[PDB]
């Protein structure tokens, strides 16, 4: 991308963060730089424009600056609520179009560890009545955004039919993920207990279901 | 090209003003300031308002700078014409002046874009104006904005004798003309040109002086009717828009008048110098 | 107050055509430049097009010139993007935006976004199945094997509207999607409200309302 941003930046709360936007004389050097915040699952919003103007309604902790071919966004008195993706943009005279930066993910440090909330569902009345069967393991509110998922069938490891999502940022700064195990309705009836095992920060939360 | 004024306030310098844009930009500055001074809690917004207007002005000037190459070509032609073949030199002056005006008109869209931004920002501020009760909105914004932004300009104008400045210019034009006629050449054709230039500038000064005088009286009478009183919201917005119209019309002619006055006297030095050269050196 | 609402998204075949619309409200649409910005899933923002107040000036991203046309209708307060000769790289959420200040090229107002998918694969409606249940037992619906995204599931025709968890869908090794939406029922012990899941897959014109727990 014509504008270069750090992929990630991080800082503890109450402190000041900087996010650079490196461009060229055809874009940043000659044009007005805009800055945007995009919260997880939300549309972007404008923070800064005309290089250093703060859009009305935006907190005064957000500031902008530009000099030469590089621009920068500052966030002071950091809050975990500021965790989002930040983009810079500006017109480019050589391309006759807007060039966007690649974005920067902001990570606020010192967030307390949070254990996953796990819920395991067995195959439904329908689906079973419709010659199908799937196990749903819903995982939510784990702060360290990493989890390992294991599936068991009467304590025996399940190595086939498992599809797990990548963790996803919630509005509350924690993470969510889901794991699915597909089986034939004969397979669900042939076992006594099915287990979804979610490992997070060396600790394992377990949930079990029975036909 | 009918609403474009050209200024040459100092030797070797030239600028231009698209009169309706200056008025347009100025109008939305008064509207913005009136919108933030209506409530005491929005006073502090002035920093943001000043900073936005400054950005708009730089954006407008950057569009103007696109015609700098054509502009400096005209400037160097004026230097040659005013520092003594005349038909060829004057024909190159008219064509270069024509390129300047075509360059300005070829950026109207860029100019209008920046003007629409100022209008939208001012209107957005205007739309947020609120009252304790719409049957008796306060007029503190009108009073404060006038006292702090306008009154100094009205007093600066009243402290001048604009009509006497015109008589002084007319007398300079008449006496210099009578000089040419009782004379006795490259020095003559030159003096006739700068005199014709100073005459057009004078008519422009006279145009703006009349405006300033009318608006000076209009403003002072209208402001009295719009402060230390309340109005229904519809009427308040109407009076704010009316004041901002009067203010911008006053400020445009006042601004142009001063720049034209400087241009006139910058040219007079060339006139006077070429006269002193035709007499004491030749 | 100020609002921009997109419509016209869906699944298109490569080389096909699709038209996006944007209804504006709460401001004088005729006095602003308007824009389109897109974001491919999990990717960054990429500008698409700008259009002047009266439509006399239009600017486009290099890669969409000749194929896309931005247009407006100020009487209807509507913005348009006629997308022709669609390519797989055009797959993204398309945001309608207001460009103000236009001299700053700033997108100061954004819509909710319209999903556009350019694929040779065909639309598949989902098999929506209900999910059976600290004193707050939870449950929801299972939206199985659909294509493409998105799928919307509300609990408005139900309740607990604010306190739901709709999980992001999984992309299976079949190319199909599956998601689940659960709500942490606050009164859960043999006591509940008339909660219903409102799943509707628009590209497949599926509108299944599943009242998983009438109680």
């Amino acid at each position: 991308s014509a504008l270069t941003q750090p992929p990630s930046v991080s800082e503890a709360p109450r402190r000041r963060v900087t996010i650079y936007c490196s461009g060229s004389s055809s874009n940043i050097g000659n044009n007005a730089v805009s800055w945007y915040q995009q919260l997880p699952g939300k549309s972007p919003k404008l923070l800064i424009y005309f290089d250093d103007l703060v859009t009305s309604g935006v907190s005064d902790r957000f500031s902008g600056s530009k000099s030469g071919t590089s621009a920068s966004l500052a966030i002071s008195g950091l809050q975990s609520e500021d965790e989002a993706d930040y983009y810079c943009a500006a017109w480019d005279d050589r391309l006759n179009g807007v060039v966007f930066g690649g974005g920067t993910k902001l990570t606020v440090l010192g967030q307390p560890k949070a254990a996953p909330s796990v819920t395991l569902f067995p195959p439904s009345s329908e689906e079973l009545q419709a010659n199908k069967a799937t196990l749903v393991c819903l995982i939510s509110d784990f702060y360290p955004g990493a989890v390992t998922v294991a599936w068991k069938a009467d304590s025996s490891p399940v190595k086939a039919g498992v599809e797990t999502t990548t963790p996803s940022k919630q509005s509350n700064n924690k993470y969510a993920a889901s794991s699915y195990l597909s089986l034939t309705p004969e397979q669900w009836k042939s076992h006594r207990s099915y287990s979804c095992q979610v490992t997070h920060e060396g600790s394992t939360v377990e949930k079990t279901v029975a036909p | 090209a009918n609403s474009i004024d050209i200024l040459q306030e100092k030797e070797g310098h030239l600028d231009f003003v698209i009169i309706p844009h200056y008025t347009f930009l100025d109008y939305y500055k008064h509207l913005s300031y009136n919108s933030i001074y209506h409530k005491s809690s929005t006073y502090g917004k002035y920093i943001a308002v000043d900073a936005f207007i400054k950005k708009i002005n730089e954006a407008y000037d950057k569009v103007k700078s696109k015609c700098n190459d054509i502009k400096n070509d005209l400037i160097a032609t004026i230097k040659k014409l005013e520092h003594p073949t005349f038909k060829k030199m004057m024909d190159e002056y008219n064509t270069k002046k024509k390129k300047l005006i075509k360059c300005i008109k070829n950026h109207e869209n860029d100019f209008n874009k920046i003007c629409m931004d100022m209008k939208n920002y001012g209107t957005n501020l205007f739309e947020q104006l609120s009252c304790y009760n719409n049957n008796f909105c306060n007029t503190n914004g009108i009073r404060y904005h006038y006292d702090e932004y306008i009154h100094k300009l009205i007093l600066s104008v009243k402290s001048k004798n604009l009509n006497k400045d015109l008589s002084d210019m007319t007398n300079i034009l008449q006496q210099s003309e009578l000089l040419l006629t009782n004379l006795n050449y490259i020095y003559i054709d030159t003096i006739k040109f700068i005199h014709k230039e100073m005459k057009h500038i004078f008519n422009r000064i006279e145009y703006h002086t009349k405006i300033i005088n009318d608006k000076t009286k209009i403003i002072q009478d209208k402001i009295k009717l719009n402060i230390w009183r309340t109005f229904q919201k519809d009427e308040l917005l109407k009076r704010i828009l009316d004041m901002s119209n009067e203010y911008s019309l006053f400020i445009t002619s006042d601004h142009l008048r001063q720049m034209l006055y400087n241009t006139f006297y910058s040219k007079e030095k060339h006139l006077n110098n070429i006269f002193h050269h035709l007499i004491y050196v030749l | 107050e100020v609002q921009l609402v997109e419509s016209g998204g869906g699944l298109v075949q490569p080389g096909g055509s699709l038209r996006l619309s944007c209804a504006a409200s709460g401001f004088t649409f005729n006095t602003y430049w308007m824009s389109w910005v897109r974001q491919a899933p999990g990717k960054g923002l990429e500008w698409v097009a700008n259009i002047q107040q009266d439509g006399s000036e239009k600017d486009y991203l290099n890669s969409v010139r000749g194929r896309f046309t931005i247009s407006r209708d100020n009487a209807k307060k509507s913005l348009y993007l006629q997308m022709n000769s669609l390519r797989a790289e055009d797959t993204a959420v398309y945001y309608c935006a207001r460009d103000n200040p236009a001299s700053a090229v700033a997108f100061d107002v954004w819509g909710q976004g319209a999903m556009v998918t350019v694929s040779s694969a065909s639309t598949k409606g989902p098999s929506v199945f209900p999910l059976a249940p600290g004193g707050t037992a939870a449950l929801g619906c299972l939206v199985k094997d659909y294509f493409p995204e998105p799928v919307t599931v509300s609990w408005n025709s139900g309740a607990l509207t604010s306190g739901v968890h709709t999980f992001p869908a999984v992309l299976q090794s079949s190319g199909l999607y599956s998601l689940s939406s659960v709500v942490t029922v606050p009164s859960s012990s043999l006591g509940t409200q008339t909660y219903i899941c409102n799943v509707n897959h628009k590209p497949s014109n599926t509108k299944v309302d599943k009242r998983v727990e009438p109680k």
